[PDB]
């Protein structure tokens, strides 16, 4: 009885072992697309980028000055952006490592901080998405209907 | 204050007036640290922390610039720094790149208050508050806990500051046969007050060297190879008498006051 | 007996995958994905923040309106059951840490 | 019958290997999905620069002098601009999240009374979370149903895109 | 069948999750220069010509938001204090360690276990609230438009 018992265990694992096959496609089918629209995205920029840059800089004015001025400020906006993220990421995820750099696999401590932590983030998650969800239900009722 | 001490090569009186002024600062807040966070009026600004991070790059790693400052200057930054070490544990942190969040390199930096003891371009009698100020300096960092075996095994591998120790043992035994009468009183007492501080150190460095109990098989390898089995015998083995010597004269021939004060 | 052996490694693996998949439906770019590892009094202080907070988010009913089909739907349907919580808090007590 | 072997330890040691097999097969499921679900968000977040990019890349292929002109600027620099503000403000958020707080009234608590604080608290922002899902579900599920109800009325759509994958 | 397990478990947690990090890379390379041919565009489109009260109306919103990233106060210099409080162990706090009492291990464990399967409930149903809450507000969108 209990090999026929972990006999049909392992077959009916194995029955999903095929199902995961179906994940793997699934998965590898978003990464060639992901893939193939980046790479369609760049194409297109480049096939707008050089319209722009093979017009004439003759008959630029004032305004055509100060505007080339500014419209570069948001260039610089999301550049500078860029950078902070990078940095800001770059004080988390040391934040993170000094909190865990007791790190014993058989202590209680530890394990029950970052449960808790892990509770703390994930409750703070649900509270935002209550509220995004909330503001989505304003946007909804006052969609009046014909 | 720190843009004048690191860019008035010249007017060095400048130089000089800016660390007392920092130095009576760290004083007051010293005497407000009930009221006022001094770790949070360091945190803030990085034109400031990279004004830190330019003196000390300057001050621990370039000495060709260090023998163009005067003593004056120097004893002063030495107060500044003997001042800031009692309380203000950050502001030392951030002055010495003490931080931490193979490659080697970054073993120069905590290096330079073990330079200032050892680069005998300097002297250890011919300013007594330098050489004062270097040992109270020395003296705090030694009793902070913070600081503590991030320094105390620096200086207990560098076997130059153990030679220091028997260079100024010898200091006491070949000046105390050539100086009677005038001046000598308030030296004697900074050559006491130096004595004093090595031997605090020397019971703290005495006290760690043996609880490392797990390395049974090394330890007993490394404490009889790098001192040489010469060396420290031989001051045993000569004077077998060492301790009863240390006590009879180093201890309390120094205690007798009816014989040093009339 | 049998001890179900009352890892906590399977209860922080479980922890952590909500918020792998939680970090799949926030942004995966920029500043949106993150999780901050805090320590026990910062966690304190945010579930109290967040305590003071959620509960002036949830319109209670007057305490004399205790809605008991609301309190028999929600405590089903997440498995919020008053009297097990309560049980297994009761235990752990000051006297209960070293 | 005394050359008789007992051999309830190998049947154990089997069990809890598939056991074993069972609870990475689990994980397995999960950190596959996790992984499509953040491949989506990769393509839908390419979706929309990959159509307004491409339709500037037309208008400047036809040669086309619209006579009515695009307004100025034109709406997706609006939508850039606001694209800035919203990652602004996921930098103030994350500041906020970060800088540590002024000391807490949990500084007049022992470790042990903020833990058990900590764990009451938890166990109350739970249950506070719980009924406010419980009741925004519940009212989303009212919109839902009055429009399909709309739809089936005068469009007399019987098709809902609430269908779950 | 276990060890296929492990074989595809490293696969996900190593070689994909190093394919995600590329793309997350290259989606930031792209929508950074997504935002240089706009700006370039809007400056070509734009040329020789006036201002409206809209150009205006958004270059100023763009000289208001360069300005909160790069005054003394700014979004930049608080950044680089919590980069230096970090660096100067100013959030190091001192780890106090406990023995918890093995009479109250059973108690804590299935405190957390009962929180941790009642936000996993909360996480499944509201990720579907806000996708059919945002599918709604989609098709309420086309329907004001028909």
């Amino acid at each position: 009885q209990r090999i026929m018992d972990n006999s049909q265990k392992l077959g009916k694992l194995m029955d999903v072992v095929v199902k995961l096959n179906s994940q793997q496609n699934a998965l590898n089918q978003c990464i060639d697309v992901v893939r193939d629209q980046q790479a369609l995205l760049e194409r297109s920029l480049n096939a707008l980028d050089s319209k722009i840059k093979s017009s004439p800089k003759d008959n630029e004015t004032t305004a055509d000055l100060e505007r080339e001025r500014i419209y570069s400020l948001a260039t610089k906006i999301d550049d500078d952006i860029i950078k902070v993220e990078n940095k800001l990421l770059g004080v988390v995820n040391k934040i993170n490592q000094n909190q865990v750099k007791d790190d014993n696999p058989k202590d209680l401590n530890q394990k029950v901080s970052k449960i808790l932590n892990d509770h703390l983030n994930t409750l703070q998650w649900i509270d935002k998405s209550t509220n995004i969800l909330q503001e989505s239900l304003k946007v909804i009722e006052s969609t009046s209907l014909p | 204050l720190f843009n004048y001490i690191n860019i008035i090569s010249d007017c060095q009186d400048i130089q000089i007036l800016s660390c007392e002024i920092l130095s009576s600062l760290v004083r007051i807040l010293r005497v407000l640290e009930s009221n006022f966070s001094v770790s949070t009026l360091f945190n803030t600004d990085e034109p400031f922390i990279l004004m830190i991070e330019k003196f000390s790059k300057k001050f621990i790693i370039n000495n060709n610039e260090f023998d163009v400052w005067s003593l004056q200057l120097k004893t002063n930054i030495l107060r500044l720094l003997v001042e800031s070490s009692t309380n203000q544990i950050y502001f030392i942190n951030r002055l010495l790149n003490c931080e931490n969040n193979d490659s080697g390199g970054d073993k120069k930096n905590k290096s330079f208050i073990i330079k200032l003891l050892l680069d005998r371009n300097v002297s250890i009698n011919d300013n007594s508050e330098f050489s004062l100020a270097l040992f109270q300096l020395v003296n705090n960092l030694y009793c902070n806990s913070i600081y503590y075996d991030s320094f105390v095994d620096q200086l207990n591998n560098t076997q130059d500051f153990w030679n220091l120790l028997l260079d100024m043992q010898k200091t006491i035994n070949e000046e105390e046969e050539q100086e009677e009468e005038s001046i000598i009183n308030e030296e004697l007492i900074c050559k006491k007050l130096k004595i004093t501080y090595a031997i605090e150190i020397l019971s703290l460095s005495v006290l760690l060297s043996s609880d490392i109990t797990t390395a049974t098989t090394t330890v007993g390898n490394l404490v009889c190879s790098t001192l040489s089995n010469n060396k420290w015998n031989e001051i045993f083995k000569n004077n077998k008498s060492g301790i009863v010597n240390m006590i009879n004269n180093y201890y309390f021939q120094f205690i007798d006051l009816e014989n040093v004060f009339p | 007996m049998n001890v179900k052996e009352m890892d906590f490694n399977d209860l922080s693996n479980k922890s952590n995958q909500i918020i792998n998949r939680i970090s799949s439906f926030s942004s995966p770019i920029g500043l949106s994905s993150f999780n901050i590892e805090r320590n026990l009094q910062e966690i304190g202080d945010t579930s109290k923040q967040l305590n003071d907070l959620t509960s002036s988010k949830t319109p209670f009913s007057n305490p004399l309106e205790p809605n008991v089909f609301q309190d028999s739907k929600i405590n089903r349907k997440y498995g919020l059951d008053p009297k097990v919580l309560a049980k297994n808090l009761s235990n752990i007590n000051t006297s209960s840490f070293t | 019958m005394n050359s008789f072997s007992n051999y309830d330890t190998k049947i154990n040691e089997i069990s809890i290997g598939l056991d074993q097999v069972a609870s990475v097969m689990d994980n397995l499921f999960n950190n596959f999905d996790i992984h499509i679900q953040s491949f989506k968000y990769l393509e839908e977040s390419l979706a929309k620069p990959l159509n307004s990019v491409n339709e500037q890349v037309h208008l400047l292929s036809t040669q086309f002098h619209s006579p009515f002109s695009q307004a100025r600027p034109s709406k997706e620099m609006e939508i850039i601009v606001d694209s800035l503000v919203e990652k602004i403000d996921r930098i103030k958020q994350t500041i906020l999240c970060v800088t540590p707080t002024n000391k807490s009234q949990s500084q007049n608590l022992s470790f042990q009374e903020s833990f058990i604080s900590t764990l009451q608290s938890n166990q109350i922002i739970l249950r506070n979370l719980a009924y406010i899902v419980d009741n925004l579900v519940t009212e989303l599920e009212r919109h839902k149903k009055h429009f399909l109800l709309y739809k089936k009325k005068y469009y007399n759509q019987n098709y809902n895109p609430f269908l779950k994958q | 069948a276990l060890k296929r397990m492990r074989d595809l478990e490293n696969h996900l947690n190593f070689h994909i999750h190093t394919q995600l990090e590329m793309m997350r890379k290259k989606q930031i390379e792209l929508i950074q220069r997504y935002i240089e041919v706009w700006s370039n565009l809007e400056i070509y489109q734009s040329k020789g010509k006036t201002f409206t009260t809209s150009e205006e109306r958004i270059m100023k919103k763009i000289y208001e938001l360069f300005e909160e990233i790069n005054q003394p106060n700014s979004i930049k210099s608080k950044v680089e204090e919590i980069s230096n409080q970090l660096k100067l162990g100013s959030m190091e706090k001192e780890k106090i360690k406990y023995e918890i009492s093995p009479e109250a291990v059973e108690p804590l464990y299935n405190l957390l276990k009962n929180m941790t399967i009642s936000i996993e409930r909360i996480t499944n149903e509201l990720e579907i609230a806000v996708k059919d809450a945002q599918i709604l507000k989609n098709e309420l969108y086309q329907l004001k438009k028909c």
